[PDB]
């Protein structure tokens, strides 16, 4: 019984440390007590019956304590952390169903929109473009899509674009009296 | 198992008790009193406190594990979420939008800009009575460029074609 | 963390104080034995297992706490507006970017048409092109006329 | 079960295709590419030895216009020339010829006869309205709508935007050629110049 | 022999004078073909698909592009091809004319398309790969179609993202206001920077 | 290959009745099994020439209690004495009393014996003998199953290994109807058919094993089926197999 | 591990590709150097470099250190993958990116599962970017290191529509996917990458077999359009003698038909004729142990949707094997399938996509997972 | 139950000792061996062990207000349901400046201002509106450039009709 | 007496199974153990006539051959080990099936092996004795008729079964001179006949030719040898003789071994042609031998 005799020394020197905790605690709790040496010879008789008992018990051997606070304290700080990345991952589920909704209620406002739009026709009741673009080539134009509208531009005209517009009027009275000359050349095949 | 030291701390317990009863026989002694029953109740408590904390960790063990398993569903939920919201900007994408800027701009914008046009000239509808102008850069760049290369040599090849009128 | 607190507490600052709590009641209250009522507490609250009561009481105050915290997280789901305003002429401005792009480039294409040709089609005169244009034209008009 | 070479009559190879390549020569190489390349072209051919070539390219649609080559290598990287212009493009070919490569050039020349046909096209079957219509040099003549063919030195290819109380008639027919045909454009406009 | 031979050598010129006219088409029939009296009902259009270099102002591997009859309707739908899947075919064929492509002028101007889609992703090479990487010492690599190009400009990285030869990205406010730019003005700015 | 009853073929040097010395083999064996004899004129539906259809399935029955295919274990002997090759044996299941059946067999006539590791048209043509059901009004419908049929063809290094083809039941009735009728619709429709398709001539083909559904898993030597019985048109054509 | 290791760092070669590993490794380092140099001219006791590397010089940060091993026997090809498009909501695709916005979808995962590494790669001929990408997951037993559990890869090459990760189909699998999903969207872009054909062989039969080749359809009878090996330039008279060019007399007739499915008899013919014989079969299936394949196609299975007289006709066809359509012509040889009767779906030019044809029509199948 | 389940478990702790000297089990043999007195003593110590109960409401609370605090903590590190997006790496690092992208997605952000995420970052609405007048500055540079460029062709460029009229009817008139 | 005689013989041996299995089969004519059963197979046709064990192979099992079976060359191999150690019952009635398959679709490879045991089988021309060359010529014929057809390897294959049934046949004749009763009249007969048919096959094979040289050589020394050991063949004189335009077609044309042949042919025939007639027949043969001394006097160079 090697092993129950040396959890029993373990255990019993740890209840000897408490026990001098508790001769402190009925110290700081006495009359007036400073000495101790009886405390010590205490101590040494309880290991002289100690050893007494462990050879009663060493004799009957009919057939931990750290250790258990620290595998206790092992699983209790695997399971606390698995509890945070829940909780972490509780949340991330919490945000993303919440956007789940919130573009689920958009899209039936696109069906409100559709509905929408058959009230809008409804107001006034009353494709080859591609083929063609590519057939000839053309070209288009768009300074739109701007909620905020866009003829007030003198504002940021103010760049080089009024003196541009001025000095093209006077290119243009240039080409009128260029285009003067054409008097002769006006129906001479008509 | 546990009760060995059961029975140890039965027999220091009875012996302590029995040296309790000979300390307040004659009674100092409160030191020694609270000694001993502190090493009888400290030994039984902590052996208790070991074995059934063996029982609950073997058991939490188990419910931890459980809770692994309710990570795993977690995972898989968390999967489902993010497909779902990412396949729901495709029906976004879908014809509900398009035939949005499909007939709104075509039967409000365009139509809007038509009925102003048409509440102008019909509000002025004499036109073709009153103007007819509409009320430039184009028509300045190409006659001014077929005036003094195009025009000149046309003309002077045409008048060298009537010369060959003249002539033959 | 919060479940390690938890425990803590419910450990540490109630079942120790709880154990101290029994042996106080041998120190002073008297002189007497003092223990009888200890270990009729033993025997009595040996169904708090403190150990399984504990974490018991833990795997549902925990997990409710957490709970409420989900509850007492909606919060949110002046002076704000000069920085509309400067969003707005920020929009004027951007627009305008586009349409002072569009008038750039076609102002360029003017450009580009324009002075190229011109400048290197007749070999770089620009003299008094339709003086000699209408002379010409009313020398061949004279001469078409005699024909 | 013989096995004769194949360079020319179709019934011969077209039993004895077995292969997938290009068909081979006899015509319908040629013809698929005249046929399917409406204007035509002819050549004559000045070998040496490193070989100057002629083309003729004949520009067809109604009024003719060509062009003419210069040399080549058999590594077929040499040097090239223009000859021989019709007048009807002077300056615009040259423009375009400013720079090299002929794939482009040669392309817009082609599109480009394609344009002044579709413009042509247009024109004729929207002066066929009886009404107030006359008639201007290139745009038309009814209360202005003139249209560039620029043949730019930015795309390669010619792109041709428009013209059309003056901002609002631009927007609205840049807003009205996306949903009724070009060919239909101009009955749209006859719609705005008829009733009101 | 050699009494026609002359006449197969100026139809072969004129084959090459016809192809670099860049576009093509040119008959093929694969042998699916029943009945010396012959039928073929299914007709192969087969467009080849030719690009002009200038910096070797050669001719490339071309490519090939070749639709067939569908079965039911006159059609021309696709069939086996090869230009690099960077470039769609599918979308921008049937983009056309929806998808109900009948003629050969549409056809035409379907291959017309892909080829201008083609050429100018070879005239952006052509001004990387060799212009400012041989004129400037420049340490240049790229992408297949270039769209993420990186270098020394002499000294240090700079990337910058292309489009249709529009830069939008660089790699300051110097650095990205200088380079936000066109094409031709790239090749400017590298000139000025220095 | 999910059903049982497996049929192992084997062929008979000169035809011997039986039926004389049936006591012989009930004595050897001490076991009671019926030989039943049965003339049965195979093309029942006569579109054959009608030449020597003397057909008399012998039917070693072995009829004991029902526990097995070593206790249900039939032989059925099929002969023709106009034909060269006059007779074969096949014989069902698993059991070890076939063992001293066919060696008392050889022994007690004098006959020789051989397995038939059997061919492609062979296949093809008892694969089509197993799908005329027969009527008791013997003017026989047609039923019809879903064809699987697997190769196996080696090539150099590997590189095919096995490839099937599969037809539904429905396209079976298609190419029958649109043959149009027979009695013959693998070789008069089927494989004319995937030949014209896929330019497949499984006639010449390394065909390993026929399955048809359900029904039958026919293989390189050895018909299995799911019936106690096989179909009389079927042995015919096996004892057509190997004939001259 | 060590164990694993040993199994991985012994399929390595040496030469010095070891060297330079040990040396970022290492990242003493002067004389390391001429440690090395003896261990260059000592690049002799071969097995036993492994353990005494990773005993000297030595699942945290080691993540890199081990992760070469991948980049390295990404020499060899052995394991497997299956592709996937990109689509947009409309059928158009993209996948123009820049290289090092990496750490995106390394914060995006990191936001739920735990602390990570991904190296990317470079393949060295072939014009991918691939990302070996070690998921480290969990930690637990029922000891204080975590698990990398299932390294998946996700390899796409240069601006494609397509790429192909590897083949896991897991919970962890279609997680990563579901974030590599949302990280390359950057402008509120919808990706969503659909599945394609399910089984696969390795990385450069898996690329030059489709995206972003040449031969997007090219294979098949049709590598003559692959390659560019006829009609080669504006050049004069090879074109002559191209338009002056060979064949057999392969007659499409009927009776040619009762010639080859019927009628076999001997040899009697010259080795002219035995050859065409055998051009005919490798103008059929490739186009020119020479006797493989050009692209290990592994299984497919056809279909075959006629109507005849108003009326289906559907034959299924599934194959199997180690290359096929190499050892279809290596069947062919044999003179076993009558090879002017073979069309081209099995004739082998889709690229192993088991299509279900119909009249001429091919298909896909597009058959998620 | 947030307290009240502790609430019962001290209840249930004192109720060993209520239950004890209720029934006097060991306390009838006790007075041998506080007549009532003794429960006095046990109501004593529960109205002392009531701090525990003190101290439960507070933790309790202490505990609530730290998550609380640490959902504050969550919020303000993440994007406060704002999914913008390019501004959203802008505001934390520069990546390219796509003048495209940005425009068009400064397109977007002006929808429903007033009518949260750090004031939205005004500090860098404004940064991109300069720079956004930077290039406003660069592009009106070449604008000046076309005008001065134009400028000098317009100055360097820059009774004969009916005379050439009756000279055309003249020549039609002498030779048609 | 048998009962008691094979048990007696089974006092001379150990095999008690094959004794009573005589008594009462396939296990004997698969195969101590290989000799015993063989004389048991010996037992079988003392016992037997040749029916209950003959009929087994020279049906059954060359029959299943002509189709197929497996290993196909031991079952063969055996067939031969029985038959040509043995009866010419079994010989000429597996000799019946040989010619007729032969003019059938013959296997070409099978029919080897029947012609080894033919090539034992002076039991086959032997027991025949009233047209044999009626029928051998046929089977002759027909081979080289079919030889010449599926040729038009082919060619090879040809040779190999046109020049190797020659052989056969070749060694045949040479046993039936062995034995010389009439056969030596048949042999005169067949010899010439079968010379004749390998010379048209060298028609066949002038410049092109490979096995069939062989053949002839062995004709000749078939002859040569025989008439020299044998000079009672004074009658077949003429049949020594017959090789005379046939023997300018084998001088005439590597033909080294041929005239080697030629030589020993002339030199036996200048031997034991010193007692012909100086008229007819040694005037032929001396005309072929001043030919060859011609031949010899431009072999000086040539």
């Amino acid at each position: 019984i090697l092993r129950l005799l040396e959890t029993n020394t373990v255990s019993a020197l740890d209840s000897v440390f408490e026990k001098y905790e508790k001769e402190m605690n009925q110290m700081t709790h006495g009359d007036n007590n400073e000495v101790k040496r009886i405390y010590s010879k205490k101590e040494r008789l309880l290991e002289i019956i100690l050893t007494k008992i462990k050879k009663k018990l060493r004799q009957a051997k009919f057939p931990d304590i750290e250790y258990i606070y620290s595998k206790r304290q092992f699983i209790q700080n695997r399971y606390s952390q698995e509890l945070q990345n829940n909780e972490r991952l509780e949340a991330i589920l919490s945000r993303e169903q919440n956007l789940l909704e919130e573009t689920r209620k958009l899209c039936m406002n696109l069906k409100t929109n559709n509905k929408k739009r058959l009230t809008e026709k409804l107001i006034q009741k009353d494709v080859t473009f591609r083929n063609d673009s590519h057939e000839l080539n053309l070209m288009l134009n768009d300074p739109i899509k701007s909620t905020a509208d866009v003829r007030l531009d003198k504002e940021e005209v103010l760049s080089l674009l009024p003196s541009l517009k001025e000095y093209t009027k006077k290119s243009k009275e240039l080409k009128e009296t260029m285009g003067q000359m054409i008097s002769d050349s006006h129906e001479e095949e008509i | 198992q546990l009760s060995s030291s059961i029975t140890s701390v039965t027999t220091i317990d009875v012996l302590s008790s029995l040296f309790i009863n000979l300390f307040e026989n004659d009674l100092l002694y409160k030191l020694d009193l609270r000694l001993f029953q502190t090493i009888s109740d400290q030994m039984t408590r902590d052996l208790k406190d070991i074995l059934d904390i063996n029982v609950s960790n073997n058991e939490l063990c188990y419910q931890l594990k459980q809770v692994l398993a309710r990570k795993e569903d977690l995972n898989q939920q968390i999967i489902s979420v993010r497909n779902e919201i990412q396949e729901l900007k495709a029906g976004k994408d879908w014809h509900d939008l398009q035939n949005e800027q499909a007939k709104l701009n075509d039967k409000v914008k365009l139509n809007k800009r038509l009925n102003d046009l048409t509440s102008t000239l019909l509000g002025k509808y004499e036109g073709d009575r009153k103007i007819m102008s509409q009320d430039i850069l184009d028509i300045a760049h190409f006659v001014d460029l077929m005036d003094p290369y195009n025009g000149l040599l046309k003309k002077i090849n045409k008048i060298n074609e009537n010369l060959s009128n003249e002539l033959q | 963390n919060s479940e390690q607190l938890l425990h803590n507490y419910v450990s540490d600052s109630l079942l120790t104080t709880l154990i101290s709590f029994q042996e106080f009641k041998q120190q002073l209250q008297s002189y007497t034995s003092d223990e009888q009522q200890l270990q009729h507490w033993y025997e009595l609250l040996q169904a708090r297992d403190a150990r399984v009561t504990s974490e018991l009481e833990a795997r549902i105050k925990q997990f409710f706490i957490t709970l409420r915290s989900r509850l007492l997280r909606f919060l949110e789901s002046s002076l704000s507006l000069e920085t509309l305003i400067d969003a707005l002429y920020k929009i004027n401005d951007l627009l305008q970017q586009r349409l002072q792009i569009l008038d750039d480039a076609i102002q360029e294409k003017t450009s580009e048409l324009a002075e190229f040709e011109n400048m290197v089609r007749s070999p770089s005169a620009g003299d008094n092109a339709i003086p000699g244009l209408l002379q010409i034209i009313q020398s061949y008009i004279n001469l078409l006329e005699e024909n | 079960v013989e096995r004769i070479n194949g360079l020319t009559n179709l019934q011969k190879e077209l039993v004895t295709k077995y292969d997938t390549l290009p068909l081979l020569n006899m015509n319908l190489r040629l013809s698929y590419l005249r046929d399917h390349t409406y204007p035509h072209l002819q050549v004559s051919v000045q070998s040496r030895d490193n070989d100057g070539i002629e083309v003729l390219v004949v520009n067809y649609k109604f009024c003719r216009n060509t062009m003419n080559p210069f040399e080549i290598q058999f590594s077929t990287l040499l040097k090239w020339e223009i000859l021989r212009i019709s007048t009807n493009v002077r300056l615009k070919a040259k423009q375009l010829l400013a720079t090299r490569n002929f794939q482009k050039c040669l392309l817009s020349l082609y599109e480009f006869d394609k344009i002044k046909s579709k413009k042509t096209g247009i024109f004729q079957n929207l002066i066929n309205l009886l009404k107030r219509k006359t008639r201007c040099y290139s745009l038309i003549v009814e209360r202005q709508i003139n249209f560039i063919i620029t043949m730019p030195g930015e795309r390669g290819k010619p792109r041709n935007c428009f013209l059309p109380n003056q901002i609002d008639l631009d927007e609205i027919c840049y807003g009205l050629i996306k949903e009724y045909g070009v060919k239909t454009g101009l009955k749209e406009i006859c719609n705005v110049c008829l009733f009101p | 022999s050699t009494s026609d031979r002359s006449e197969l050598e100026d139809y072969i010129v004129l084959e090459n004078v016809y192809r670099m006219f860049g576009i093509t088409f040119f008959p093929l029939v694969d042998p699916i073909d029943l009945k010396g009296e012959i039928f073929v009902d299914r007709e192969m259009l087969g467009i080849r698909l030719e690009v002009f270099s200038e910096r070797t102002s050669q001719f490339e591997k071309p490519h090939y592009v070749l639709l067939k009859k569908r079965i039911k309707s006159n059609s021309w739908f696709l069939f086996k091809h090869t230009i690099p899947s960077f470039i769609d075919v599918q979308g921008i064929f049937d983009d056309t004319n929806g998808g109900l492509v009948i003629s050969h002028d549409d056809a035409y101007l379907f291959a017309k398309r892909v080829f201008l889609q083609l050429v100018e992703v070879q005239k952006r090479r052509q001004i990387f790969k060799d212009l400012e990487a041989k004129k400037i010492i420049h340490d240049l690599d790229l992408d297949l179609e270039s769209s993420m190009v990186s270098f020394f400009v002499k000294d240090i990285k700079v990337e910058l993202f292309v489009k249709q030869n529009e830069i939008v990205s660089c790699s300051s406010q110097n650095n990205k206001s200088k380079w936000e730019i066109a094409l031709l003005g790239s090749l400017d700015d590298l000139e000025l920077k220095l | 290959n999910a059903m049982p009853y497996t049929w192992k073929f084997l062929g008979i040097s000169k035809q011997l009745s039986l039926e004389n010395g049936i006591a012989k083999l009930n004595q050897l064996l001490n076991l009671e099994v019926d030989l039943d004899i049965q003339t049965i004129r195979v093309p029942s539906d006569p579109d054959g020439g009608t030449a020597a259809d003397e057909y008399i399935r012998y039917e070693m029955r072995l009829d004991i209690s029902n526990l097995d295919e070593g206790t249900y274990s039939k032989f059925i002997f099929l002969g023709n004495s106009k034909m060269e090759v006059p007779m074969f044996l096949c014989y069902c299941g698993t059991d070890n009393r076939n063992e001293v059946v066919l060696q008392w067999l050889k022994a007690e006539y004098g006959v020789i014996m051989w397995p038939i590791k059997f061919e492609q048209k062979t296949m093809i043509k008892l694969a089509d003998a197993s799908i005329v059901h027969v009527t008791k009004e013997n003017i026989e419908q047609i039923t019809w199953f879903s064809s699987k049929l697997y190769f196996e063809p080696e090539t150099q290094d590997k590189n095919l290994r096995q490839f099937s083809i599969e037809i539904p039941r429905e396209s079976c009735e298609g190419l029958a109807l649109g043959y149009g009728n027979t009695m013959h619709p693998y070789n008069d429709a089927i494989v004319p058919y995937i030949y014209n398709e896929t330019g497949m001539a499984v006639e010449r083909l390394p065909l390993t094993s026929v399955i048809l559904a359900g029904h039958t898993k026919i293989m390189r030597e050895s018909i299995v089926t799911s019936t106690r019985s096989l179909r009389n048109r079927v042995l015919a054509v096996v004892l057509q197999s190997i004939q001259f | 591990d060590t164990l694993v290791v040993f199994k991985q760092l012994m399929k390595l070669p040496v030469t010095v590709l070891y060297d330079l590993t040990l040396s970022w490794f290492a990242k003493d380092i002067y004389l390391l150097t001429e440690t090395l140099d003896l261990l260059i001219e000592k690049g002799v006791r071969r097995n036993v470099i492994v353990n005494r590397i990773l005993y000297v010089y030595w699942l945290n940060v080691f993540q890199l250190a081990e992760i070469d091993c991948h980049l390295m026997i990404s020499k060899p090809e052995k394991f497997k993958w299956l592709p996937s498009k990109a689509l947009r909501g409309d059928g158009k695709p993209y996948v123009v990116k820049l290289q090092p916005a990496k750490f995106i979808e390394n914060l995006q995962t990191d936001l739920a599962k735990i602390y990570h590494c991904h190296v990317y790669m470079f393949k060295h001929p072939s014009l991918p970017v691939l990302i070996t990408r070690i998921q480290l997951f969990d930690s637990n037993n029922l000891g204080k290191p975590l698990i990398s559990r299932r390294p998946y890869y996700v390899a796409f090459p240069l601006n494609s529509p397509i790429i192909f990760h590897s083949v896991d189909k897991d919970i962890y699998a279609r997680l990563v996917l579901q974030s590599i999903s949302r990280t390359i969207s950057e402008r509120e872009t919808i990706i969503f990458k659909p599945v394609q054909k399910i089984p696969v062989k390795s990385i450069h039969n898996i690329m030059t077999l489709l995206g972003p080749s040449r031969f997007a359809e090219s294979m098949g009878p049709w590598e003559c359009y692959a390659s560019a090996n006829f009609e080669r330039s504006p050049l004069h008279d090879y074109k002559k003698h191209q338009g002056l060019t060979g064949k057999k007399v392969m007659v499409r007739e009927f009776d040619d038909s009762f010639l080859n499915d019927d009628e076999n008899f001997y040899g009697k013919e010259e080795p002219e004729i035995r050859r065409l014989r055998l051009e005919k079969n490798m103008i059929k299936f490739k186009g020119s142990s020479r006797y493989s394949s050009l692209v290990p196609i592994e299984k497919v299975g056809f279909t075959l949707k006629n109507e005849i007289n108003s009326r289906i006709i559907t034959i299924k066809l599934k194959f199997n094997g180690n290359d096929i359509f190499g050892g279809l012509h290596e069947l062919c040889d044999k003179n076993l399938i009558n090879i002017d009767k073979v069309p081209g779906w099995l004739a082998g030019e889709n690229g192993s996509f088991s299509g279900t044809i119909m009249n001429g029509d091919f298909q896909r199948e597009q058959v998620a997972k | 139950t947030y307290n009240s389940i502790s609430n019962f478990i001290e209840n249930e702790l004192t109720a060993l000792l209520s239950s004890d000297d209720y029934l006097m089990d060991d306390l009838a043999g006790e007075l041998p061996n506080r007549l009532l007195k003794a429960q006095v003593i046990e109501k004593r110590k529960d109205a002392m062990s009531r701090g525990k109960q003190d101290l439960l409401s507070k933790e309790i609370y202490d505990n609530e207000s730290e998550l609380r605090a640490s959902q504050s903590q969550q919020i303000m590190e993440l994007v406060g349901d704002i999914p913008k997006y390019s501004l959203g790496s802008e505001l934390r690092n520069r990546v390219e400046g796509e003048p495209q992208s940005t425009s068009i997605e400064r397109l977007i952000e002006d929808v429903l201002k007033l009518p949260n995420d750090l004031k939205v970052l005004s500090e860098y609405s404004n940064l991109r509106k300069d720079l956004i007048l930077k290039c406003q500055a660069l592009q009106i540079g070449e604008s000046k450039l076309s005008d001065i460029l134009s400028q000098t062709n317009s100055i360097n460029s820059l009774d004969d009709d009916i005379s050439e009229y009756f000279a055309t009817y003249n020549g039609k008139l002498v030779v048609a | 007496p048998q009962l008691q005689a094979l048990v007696r013989l089974l006092c001379e041996t150990s095999i008690i199974d094959t004794v009573t299995k005589v008594y009462i089969l396939l296990e004997i004519i698969n195969h101590p153990v290989l000799q015993s059963a063989l004389c048991k197979w010996l037992v079988h046709v003392y016992f037997l006539h040749n029916i209950s064990s003959s009929i087994w192979l020279h049906l059954w099992q060359f029959s299943f051959l002509q189709k197929w079976i497996t290993p196909l060359v031991i079952w063969q191999a055996t067939t031969p080990v029985d038959v040509k150690p043995w009866k010419l019952s079994i010989i000429k009635r597996c000799a019946m099936h040989p010619g007729y398959r032969d003019a059938p679709g013959s296997a070409t490879l099978i029919l080897q092996r029947f012609q080894c045991l033919v090539g034992a089988s002076s039991q086959i021309t032997e027991s025949i004795i009233t047209i044999n060359c009626n029928r051998k010529t046929l089977k002759s014929h027909r081979n080289l008729k079919l030889d010449a057809h599926f040729l038009s390897e082919q060619l090879a294959q040809n040779w190999p079964q046109l020049h190797i049934p020659n052989d056969v046949d070749y060694m045949m004749k040479p046993s039936l001179n062995s034995n010389v009763l009439l056969p030596r009249k048949v042999m005169s007969r067949d010899s010439l006949k079968h010379l004749y048919s390998s010379i048209i096959l060298i028609k066949n094979s002038r410049d092109e030719s490979s096995s069939p040289y062989e053949w002839c050589i062995w004709q000749l020394k078939r002859c040569f040898a025989h008439q020299i050991e044998t000079p009672q063949e004074v009658i077949p004189i003429i049949i020594s003789v017959s090789s005379m335009d046939n023997k300018l077609s084998s001088r005439i044309i590597l033909t080294l071994k041929k005239v080697c042949g030629g030589i020993l042919p002339l030199w036996k025939p200048e031997l034991i042609s010193g007692t012909r007639e100086f008229f007819v027949k040694f005037m032929a043969s001396i005309f072929m031998w001043s030919t060859r001394d011609g031949h010899d006097n431009n072999c000086t160079f040539s």
